[PDB]
């Protein structure tokens, strides 16, 4: 174990990846949510290019 | 024309072209606090302290800083009470 | 989120017509024909049913906070 | 054709794809002035709508959700991929471009009060407050409990009855401004009991608690989030904008009887001044009104893709002529107050209007003898801290131009930071002064007789002392 | 002092200074139940 | 200066009118006797305006010339700018 | 937060007079009527009926401010007629017109149904 | 410390920041709240 | 309060004399202690000197009964072992 | 947006 | 560091001494109110309740202040505090003993702000002296500051989310200073340009043009209603201009009652034909232009921006110069009220019907564009053959750009003129442009005929790609479309390439606005700091703080800038 | 901690060294409206300083056709320095040149 | 100097619509009648809601607003009912209010549509215009809504929930003959449904002597009141307003003299 890497939401390594919209509703996550943001310290942060 | 002429007269009053900058304005022999309010600030104060300069306190900004009534309009004059007129007239209350 | 009672401009009750509008659309009526059948005549009333977005179904997808 | 290029190597899929996400919601963008499209791109980010369908689960600060979002009657084809239909932000509104009472002048807007009563542009504002029970202190423990005035030496006179045993107000309880949302107590080391550490509602929130949650945060300490819900009926200060860069507040609200009415009985939900259109050249607004009238009568959502060449104003006008209205969209209006036909025929049609986050209730502030800063002993800054507005240097220059020396003096000395100091007459440096002892003495002179009282702003005293700390001597001599 | 649980929606009474964990599920996200006092809502 | 050889304007300046009316009204608010009979006027500023019209305000304006001298013009002597 | 209650538009608060009659000094035989908690509804009918009267030289109504709730009605009549008399007579005439209209509307209703 | 009220508890106020005698309303202390304003790790440094 | 109220008519600027600094400063012997806290809170001859100014919004400084408002603060002096140029 | 002599 | 604290902006020298945050100040969104007078401002009740003005208890006002004290903070016309002679402050909110509520002479009751309380109103940035004017207070039942529409022009404020700051003077002396120096009616005329700052604007200007037309005839009841909103009416109905067959007043006849006193003024309407003055019908103007006011009565003419706007010699300017500031305030307010109530009868609108023109006009615009494109092609072909001769002082590239721009500009202006000819009398774009309320002939031309050439950095659209403006155009294309000419109007809709070029031009406009704000702010501050202390002494010399004589007399003639007027010498020009 | 700190603070670098850190990256996502969320995710930030008023980096360039939205830019002190991608634009992820 | 004698012809009379023509009347009177239709005809609607449990997705105030907008049958009881301010009893009593109670829970898997039919009134006369149904809220399984509501008498000047009418159509001079509206191009404008002109002529010739008369109405109802009853109640209420004015005016006239 060498550390922890923050995971961008709905990327391939996120838990929400490849989940049907019903399953996203079961996790109380919106199907229409774009993803692409990190949840760091409880707040959604977006890396501006 | 009054407003243009006044700026032209202030810039050329001293006999040398006074730029409206920190250099030209601060070089003129105004009060050190008034110079302090414009741009240079601390450096002006240090020089004034070194040379023992005294602020005449006739400027508007200097009076505003110390909380005194400005020499501007409504402060140019000093009102005095007229005792003789107070005696005259009908003093109802 | 849900069909508004009482169309804003005039005040005709339009909240009872949303399910009928959807059913008529399922019956292959055109949207204008469905609006005509429902009795909505003024364009203010037709705006309500034609432009409504029923988000309450999407909200109902989520499991209840208390069972 | 007439030969221009015979060597094309690539072709555009569609020219409307040059626009971005926010510019794609603009209907008929090519018929507007460019700065107006730029302005709408910014205003659309600030519009109110259902931001996400899971908003009930989420506990976010500053979340606004509109009661009755509607999808545009005149929509771009690229809006489908933006999911704007799924989560709309705005309501189609019967908009009349007219001068009615002068309350729509400049950019303001006359709104229908009866429509507002029926749910038009009504929203909810959720504010979440977070508090953490921190035990990290060596002898300080920020326990969650209901503070008691007798038990706690430190306390405040705001209402503490709302708090339950856990120190957290229950959901469903109305909270007015300056009420205790969360009650927390720090145990006080007895150097030789309690300094109050409750959290208080932002002034004028006036909401009802929606959800109260108690968890453990990342640090493992007990974490509490409380969400307060406030409904926001539109007022005469709220800011409303269309999709064509036309922004404005609500000048006044007239009831349905007072609003001008067509022969059919349709009264405009929103009246905008005709003077906004010409200088700004937002013709897309007018074409959207015409297409919206046609769409509402026909029953099909209008197409407003930027570059079509199949949709022209003339075609829309003929379509509207089929449905029994004037082809250019004008309608004969009747004055609500008197009933007489307005001599000019007013341009009425449905237009997608948005509600921006900027509201008067959040932007109103008044200050009068409030708390002062520590360093300058001047009034605080910001609405949250009851801060006074700054009387900037440009403001003082205007007052100098006026010749209002005494108003300038009040505003810059007496209203902000009045103060008194004692200054030695022999040496300008300030002198120690014991008012209660009535003995006033100056160090460095061994002189007590020659001391004078001087009234100066506290900021000026601080300036002189900071000069003294730099070894400069600002000797203020009364003579 | 009855906390509804997020995961299993079962009310659990929790005393003061007691760990916030729902029995029968173990979830640590609790919601306080709706107050008993009633609020008058104007339909306006 | 002497009462003779007054060089300042006979007309009352706008700033002098403002300060005289304000000062006299502050005096009236502090229960100073009022020369002019008031016709049911309670606001101190309005009573001061009435006194100014009657030229009975008991204030003498001291105008400071830039050379350092002063000329004392009574409010009555000055012509009201109005 | 500063929004007035809705009932304030039509409910007289305690100590408020529905009608106050103040004469107009500028012109003879002119009175200025102030009606509290009323709107264009009553004002327009009263002004119209006053204008129909041959002895009324001037009649107009004004809402001083839309946010406030008040009507100011100025009536000027010829000598041998009083503005107050003109106001009372206008109200009687409007009441008579409305009563006749009610009777005829009821008759029209009864005729339309089953006829 | 209300002068007319020996041993009187003065209620704190947030609007103006002063302690006020509750039985007479006298303002004792004019603006005496102002703003009113890691020790664990190491010590004084 | 007994002192007459006066308005400054001239502000004289000059470099502070070291002797005048020594006489004027309430602290005697200089600031001998880097630490700000002695006896728990107050450190005499330290950075936070009770004589130098009012602390904790309720205390009174030693020199005058300031009560956090009346006291304008009082200067202290540090006697540098070897002289240093002023920037 | 008009011409070279006007505005952009 | 100490120098760091003092030196920078927001330091003690400037951020805490020259300017500082102040008490008794309030801020909220501003919204329109045509019914309020020029000097009045509408204050919300909460802002009025928090702000308090201390009143000294006198034998005259002891009863009124006692009632206010009894009401307390809760009831709106109440008193927040009582200040005793000793300086003790009795906060009435926390229970005061019934003994404390008793008032005696010398106590200072801090009443809530009431109607008629003078305040200072400010909008940042405070560019000029008219940006801070004293307003009387009128309490209205909503949460926005409400000011009259004419007062918007001095503040440069519109009601699209703007905000303003409210400062309440706390003493009778400073209140009198504001009342007699800074009130809005006192500053109608600026000394900067010896013109009136405030003029009739927006709906009232547009509707005053229509009201003052010869066509407008008003029946008896409409005249009643319009006279009802005239505050200075004598109570005497003017004799109608048309006694028979039916009594019908004219718009000019009613506006003559608005005009203050007896004001004599001659101005010309915007659409005044140039040849009219020389030819016959000079005094009986065929188009009803040449506004003439004799004995304060509008004999003839159509009012517009020139007559009632912010220009020298305007009717409002002559009113201020002749009648005084108070009557002029009433003049502004009465124009607004009466004309705005007539606009309910007449009405104004903007629709697509205004943008659309006749088919013949569209064909003419298209033909002008066709021949212009042909001319540009001919110039290009001349340049390619090297037949073009360089203009002196210019390179061949510069002279080619000059000639091409001249051709395109001439076509643009000609198409605009054709569109402007097409406009009918009823056209509302023309109503607003002619009245001067908003818009310009350029905007009409762009709406109807041709948007025009898009220029960036003073040139046509540059070759961002290698030798071409966009990938769709062919390399080395100096033609009209390629370099930015937008042939289509806004109504017709821009083609995609024209859309991008138009966006480039608009971006240049936005950037210029953003840059100009900062640079102008710095210049203004430096000028003020250089000339702040200069003033007119009682010698009437203009001297600085050092007492050095800047000018022996102010303006070299010792006169103030607001009183002066433009005049012709009439001895200079004529021959011997 | 390094990754979390750089994301949370918005400074791109190490906690101890802020001299080479670049601020403005990793902003909090705007959730006022779904449009705001989408636009915040699809955003470009030009590194040119806001304080500098030189107008060359701000002007719309011909090469931004179809890559960057022409209309959507913040109006104020950042005109043309913050840009949004067009709808069809796709930034290249990267590949090996072997 | 006396009131004109008006006449009425009812062209159409349905359950939700009344068309009538008022003739020999002034424009001010006709417009005021139209105005009273909208804002001064009393109706009973819900104004007080106490929500006991609300597990629905819509928040409590949302439900209260939707409940208020629901029309309630007030044909005859509205005259008997007194305004809550008039009633002597504290808060609400059967004489000054009508009590509605709603209790719905979704235990089925299928979504439960809470409709106006689920509102239950203690008074038989006042029912939510049910004799589809207005959808108050939709409930998922395990979601419950229980509330108690009281309905008060009021008119549309207070709130739009008390607006009897849907759309009041007012038109006079159908063929422009008084030239109250000046068409820039007369031909383009569509002819009115009440227009008597032939297709060739767009406008009637100007009549200088004519004044507005023969006003055309079309009053549509929400079902709260019979469309005939709206018109009759409006005429009666305007008459009552004028009579109250007359009483107060007589008091002032006598007091001054
Ligand atoms: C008209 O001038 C005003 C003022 O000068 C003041 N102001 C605004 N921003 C700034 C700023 O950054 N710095 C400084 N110093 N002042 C500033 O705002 C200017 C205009 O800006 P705008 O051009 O956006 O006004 P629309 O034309 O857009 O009005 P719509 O139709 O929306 O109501
Ligand atoms: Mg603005
Ligand atoms: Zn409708
Ligand atoms: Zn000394
Ligand atoms: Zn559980
Ligand atoms: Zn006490
Ligand atoms: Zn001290
Ligand atoms: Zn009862």
């Amino acid at each position: 174990f060498i550390g922890k890497i923050p995971i961008m939401l709905r990327s391939t390594y996120c838990l929400l990846n490849g989940l049907t919209d019903r399953d996203l509703c079961e996790l109380n996550e919106c199907p229409l949510d774009p993803g692409g943001y990190f949840i760091i310290n409880g707040s959604e942060k977006v890396l501006i290019a | 024309y009054r407003h243009l002429a006044l700026l032209c007269d202030t810039m050329t009053c001293r006999g040398h072209l006074m730029a409206i900058t920190r250099h030209g304005v601060n070089r003129q022999d105004t009060g050190p606090l008034m110079k302090c309010s414009f741009e240079e600030t601390v450096d002006v104060l240090m020089e004034a302290a070194a040379h023992g300069e005294s602020d005449p306190m006739k400027g508007v900004s200097e009076n505003i800083m110390l909380g005194q009534l400005a020499p501007a309009g409504t402060g140019c004059f000093d009102l005095l009470l007229d005792a003789e007129k107070c005696k005259y007239g009908m003093e109802i209350p | 989120m849900i069909i508004p009672v009482r169309c804003f401009t005039c005040g005709k009750i339009v909240g009872n017509k949303w399910e009928a509008y959807l059913g008529l659309l399922q019956a292959e009526y055109t949207e204008g024909d469905a609006l005509d059948a429902l009795g909505l005549k003024r364009y203010c009333c037709r705006r309500m049913l034609l432009a409504h977005v029923d988000l309450i179904e999407k909200l109902l997808n989520y499991a209840p906070l208390e069972k | 054709e007439v030969a221009y290029c015979s060597t094309y190597t690539h072709c555009e899929i569609h020219p409307s794809m040059i626009l971005g996400v926010c510019a794609s919601i603009i209907p008929f963008p090519d018929h507007n002035q460019s700065p107006r499209n730029t302005y709408q791109s910014a205003m659309g980010k600030q519009a109110m709508g259902v931001y996400i369908t899971n908003f009930h689960v989420r506990m976010d600060t500053l979340a606004h959700v509109l009661y009755y979002p509607q999808k545009p009657l005149v929509t771009t084809r690229s809006m489908e991929y933006l999911r704007f239909r799924e989560l709309p932000a705005g309501i189609n509104s019967i908009v009349a471009i007219a001068s009615y009472t002068g309350y729509n002048q400049e950019d303001s807007v006359i709104m229908n009060r009866s429509a507002v009563d029926r749910g038009f542009f009504r929203s909810v504002f959720y504010r979440s407050y977070k508090e953490q029970e921190s035990k990290k202190g060596f002898d300080q423990e920020e326990v969650f409990e209901k503070p008691t005035r007798e038990t706690c030496q430190g306390m405040r006179h705001a209402i503490y009855d709302k708090l339950d045993d856990d120190g957290l107000i229950a959901p469903g309880v109305r909270v007015s401004g300056d009420d205790v949302i969360i009650g927390k107590t720090v145990t006080l080391p007895e150097n030789e009991t309690k300094r109050d550490c409750s959290t208080f509602l932002r002034t004028s929130e006036t909401g009802i608690v929606d959800q109260v949650m108690v968890t453990l945060n990342q640090e493992g300490y007990k974490f509490c989030k409380i969400r307060v819900r406030s409904v926001r009926i539109p007022q005469i200060g709220d800011k409303f904008a269309s999709r064509h860069g036309q922004k404005g507040t609500c000048g006044i609200q007239y009831r349905q009887e007072d609003m001008p009415f067509t022969c059919e009985g349709i009264t405009p939900d929103i009246i905008i001044n005709p003077h906004a259109i010409p200088s700004r050249m937002t013709i897309g607004h007018l074409i959207e009104c015409l297409q919206g009238k046609v769409s509402a009568n026909k029953g099909e959502i209008g197409d407003a893709t930027p570059f079509n060449d199949a949709v022209n104003v003339q075609k829309i006008s003929n379509l509207l002529s089929d449905y029994g209205y004037h082809l250019r969209g004008n309608e004969v209006l009747y004055n609500g107050f008197t009933g007489r036909k307005i001599t000019s025929q007013i341009f009425i049609g449905p237009t997608y209007y948005q509600r921006l986050k900027h509201m008067v209730d959040d932007k109103i502030h008044s200050r009068a003898r409030g708390p002062i800063q520590i360093l300058n002993r001047q009034p605080m800054e910001g609405r949250s801290r009851d801060g006074g507005l700054r009387f900037g240097e440009m403001e003082r220059d205007c007052q100098i131009a006026h010749g209002a020396a005494q108003f300038l003096r009040e505003r810059l000395f007496e209203a902000s930071d009045p103060y008194q100091v004692h200054v030695c007459n022999l040496c300008g440096i300030m002198a120690i002064a014991n008012t209660r002892t009535h003995t006033y003495e100056c160090r460095g002179c061994r002189n007590k007789t020659q001391i004078s009282l001087v009234r100066m702003p506290y900021a000026c005293k601080l300036l002189f002392q900071e000069l003294m700390s730099m070894s400069i001597a600002p000797r203020m001599m009364s003579v | 002092m009855i906390y509804i649980c997020g995961e299993c929606h079962t009310e659990n009474e929790i005393k003061s200074r007691d760990p916030i964990r729902c029995r029968e599920c173990g979830y640590r996200i609790m919601y306080k139940k709706r107050t008993k006092r009633l609020v008058v809502f104007d339909a306006r | 200066q002497a009462n003779q050889k007054r060089i300042t304007t006979p007309y009352m300046t706008k700033y002098e009118r403002a300060r005289v009316l304000g000062t006299r009204a502050l005096q009236i608010a502090m229960c100073a006797p009022v020369m002019v009979e008031l016709e049911g006027e309670t606001d101190p500023l309005l009573i001061a305006m009435k006194e100014l019209k009657a030229r009975k305000i008991p204030i003498i304006i001291r105008r400071y010339l830039p050379d350092g001298s002063y000329e004392d013009w009574g409010v009555d002597e000055l012509i009201i700018s109005d | 937060m500063n929004a007035p209650p809705a009932f304030e538009s039509f409910l007289l608060f305690e100590g408020e007079k529905k009608i106050t009659i103040n004469k107009d000094t500028k012109v003879p035989n002119a009175c200025l009527f102030t009606i509290n908690k009323e709107d264009h509804t009553l004002g327009n009918i009263i002004k119209s009926q006053l204008l129909k009267d041959p002895q009324v030289l001037f009649a107009g109504y004004k809402v001083p401010h839309p946010l406030e709730h008040k009507i100011i009605i100025r009536v000027q009549t010829t000598p041998d007629y009083s503005p107050q008399e003109a106001f009372t007579n206008a109200i009687t005439d409007l009441i008579s017109e409305l009563s006749l209209l009610e009777e005829r509307f009821r008759v029209a209703i009864k005729d339309k149904q089953e006829g | 410390t209300c002068p007319n009220h020996p041993d009187a508890i003065l209620v704190e106020d947030y609007r103006a920041g002063d302690m006020i005698c509750p039985e007479c309303g006298l303002v004792v202390g004019d603006r005496v709240i102002d703003v009113g304003s890691n020790p664990l790790l190491s010590d004084g440094d | 309060s007994a002192c007459p109220l006066r308005t400054i008519k001239r502000v004289q600027f000059g470099v502070l004399s070291p002797d005048e600094l020594k006489r004027m400063s309430v602290t005697e012997g200089g600031i001998k202690y880097p630490e700000t806290t002695e006896g728990g809170r107050p450190k005499l001859g330290g950075l936070m000197d009770p004589r130098q100014g009012v602390i904790e919004r309720t205390g009174r400084c030693q020199t005058c009964a300031g009560n956090m408002t009346e006291c304008p603060g009082h200067f202290g002096h540090i006697e540098l072992a070897k002289p240093v140029f002023h920037v | 947006i008009w011409g070279i002599g006007c505005n952009p | 560091s100490l120098k760091q604290r003092l030196k920078g902006k927001e330091g003690r020298v400037r951020g805490n001494l020259m300017g500082k945050r102040v008490d008794f100040s309030a801020r909220t969104v501003i919204t329109p109110d045509p019914n309020l007078s020029i000097d009045q401002v509408g204050v919300p009740r909460s802002i009025a309740a928090n702000m308090t003005f201390a009143e000294i208890v006198t034998p005259f006002n002891i009863d009124r202040l006692q009632e206010l004290v009894r009401r307390g903070n809760s009831q709106y016309p109440g008193a927040k505090y009582i200040i005793r002679d000793n300086g003790d402050r009795i906060d009435l909110r926390f229970h005061p003993k019934p003994s404390d509520l008793h008032l005696q002479t010398g106590y200072k009751v801090e009443r809530h702000m009431c109607d008629g309380d003078i305040v200072i109103f400010n909008r940042q940035p405070t560019l000029h002296k008219m940006s801070m004017m004293g307003h009387r207070v009128r309490i209205l039942p909503w949460s926005t500051f409400r000011l009259n529409l004419s007062v918007t022009t001095p503040y440069n404020a519109d009601f699209d989310g703007d905000e303003m700051n409210l400062h309440l003077p706390q003493s009778l002396e400073t209140r009198a200073e504001i009342q007699e120096l800074a009130m809005v009616p006192r500053m109608i005329v600026t000394p900067q340009s010896n013109r009136p700052v405030m003029g009739i604007v927006q709906d009232t200007l547009t509707a005053v043009r229509k009201f003052t037309k010869r066509d407008v005839f008003l029946e008896r009841g409409e005249v009643m209603n319009l006279l009802m909103f005239l505050s200075t009416w004598d109570g005497k109905v003017p004799q109608p201009a048309i006694l028979k067959p039916r009594p019908l007043w004219t718009g000019k006849q009613i506006f003559s009652l608005i005009i203050p006193g007896h004001i004599n003024c001659i101005r010309t309407h915007s659409t005044h034909p140039d040849d009219e003055d020389s030819g016959p019908y000079k005094h009986i103007s065929p188009g009803d232009t040449k506004v003439v006011v004799e004995n304060g009565e509008l004999i003839m003419g159509i009012l517009c921006k020139k007559s009632l706007g912010t220009s020298a010699g305007s009717l409002v300017h002559i009113s201020y110069l002749e009648m005084g500031h108070d009557i002029t305030r009433l003049f502004y307010s009465n124009i607004q009220t009466v004309i705005n109530n007539w606009l309910l009868i007449e009405g104004h609108t903007i629709g697509i019907g205004d943008s659309i023109a006749d088919s013949k006009t569209y064909q003419d615009i298209q033909n002008t564009i066709k021949k212009a494109k042909q001319d540009v092609i001919e110039v290009i072909e001349k340049a390619h053959n090297n037949e073009l001769e360089p203009t002196p002082g210019n390179t061949l590239r510069q002279t080619f750009e000059n000639q091409v721009n001249r051709i395109l500009n001439d076509a643009r202006d000609k198409t605009g003129s054709s569109a402007q000819k097409s406009l009918s009398e009823y056209n509302n774009f023309k109503s607003m442009v002619v009245s001067g309320a908003k818009g310009s002939k350029i905007n009409i031309s762009q709406v109807i005929a041709v948007v025009g050439q898009q220029n960036v950095e003073g040139k046509r659209i540059p070759f961002g790609f290698k030798h071409r403006t966009l990938p769709h155009f062919i390399k080395d294309d100096y033609g009209p479309e390629s370099r930015g000419f937008v042939e289509n109007s806004y109504l017709a809709g821009l083609t995609p390439t024209e859309f991008f070029f138009h966006a480039m031009g608009g971006r240049e406009g936005l950037i210029d606005t953003a840059v100009k704000t900062a640079e102008t702010g710095y210049i203004q501050r430096r000028l003020i700091k250089s000339m702040e202390s200069v003033m007119v002494k009682y010698d009437a010399t203009v001297r600085n703080s050092i007492n050095q004589v800047v000018q022996l007399r102010y303006g070299e003639d010792g006169l103030a800038g607001e009183s002066v007027e433009f005049q012709n010498l009439a001895t200079l020009k004529p021959s011997n | 901690d390094g990754l979390k700190y750089s994301l949370a603070t918005g400074n791109w670098g190490d906690q101890k060294k802020a001299h080479q850190a670049r601020a403005g990256v990793s902003q909090v996502l705007n959730r006022l409206t779904f449009a705001s969320t989408l636009s915040h995710l699809r955003r470009l930030n030009s590194p040119i300083g806001r304080d500098g008023k030189l107008a060359k980096p701000r002007q719309l360039h011909n090469t931004l056709w179809g890559m960057v939205c022409p209309a959507e830019t913040p109006e104020g002190h950042a005109v043309g320095l913050v840009k949004n991608l067009a709808l069809m634009a796709y930034i290249s992820v990267g590949s090996q040149p072997s | 100097p006396y009131a004109n004698q008006p006449t009425v012809r009812i062209t159409e009379l349905t359950d939700e619509n009344v068309k009538f023509i008022i003739e020999n009347t002034d424009l001010a009177v006709a417009n005021s009648i139209r105005r009273v239709f909208i804002a001064e005809v009393p109706i009973i609607a819900i104004d007080w809601v106490q929500i006991d449990a609300n597990s629905s997705v819509l928040h409590d105030e949302f439900i209260a607003h939707r409940l208020g907008l629901i029309p309630l049958t007030s044909d005859d009881i509205v005259d008997k009912l007194q305004y809550s301010r008039d009633c002597t009893c504290e808060e609400f009593c059967p004489e000054c209010s009508v009590e509605f109670t709603l209790d719905v829970r979704c235990n089925e898997d299928q979504t439960r549509h809470v409709t106006s039919r689920d509102l239950i009134s203690n008074s038989p006369r006042v029912i939510p215009v049910t004799s589809d149904d207005i959808l108050i809220v939709k409930l998922r399984k395990g979601q419950e809504l229980r509330l108690r509501a009281y309905a008060k008498k009021g008119f549309g000047k207070e709130h739009a929930k008390w607006n009897p009418t849907a759309g009041v159509a007012f038109e006079y001079d159908p063929d422009n003959a008084l030239r109250h509206t000046v068409y820039p191009k007369p031909e383009e404008w569509p002819k009115s449904e009440y227009s008597e002109l032939d297709e060739d002529e767009s406008q009637a010739p100007y009549d200088p002597n004519g004044k507005p008369e023969r006003f055309y109405y079309n009053v549509e109802s929400c079902g709260s009141l019979r469309p005939e009853t709206i018109v009759l109640s409006a005429l009666s209420g305007l008459k009552k307003k004028l009579s109250d004015l007359q009483t107060q005016l007589s008091h002032e006239i006598q007091s001054d003299v």
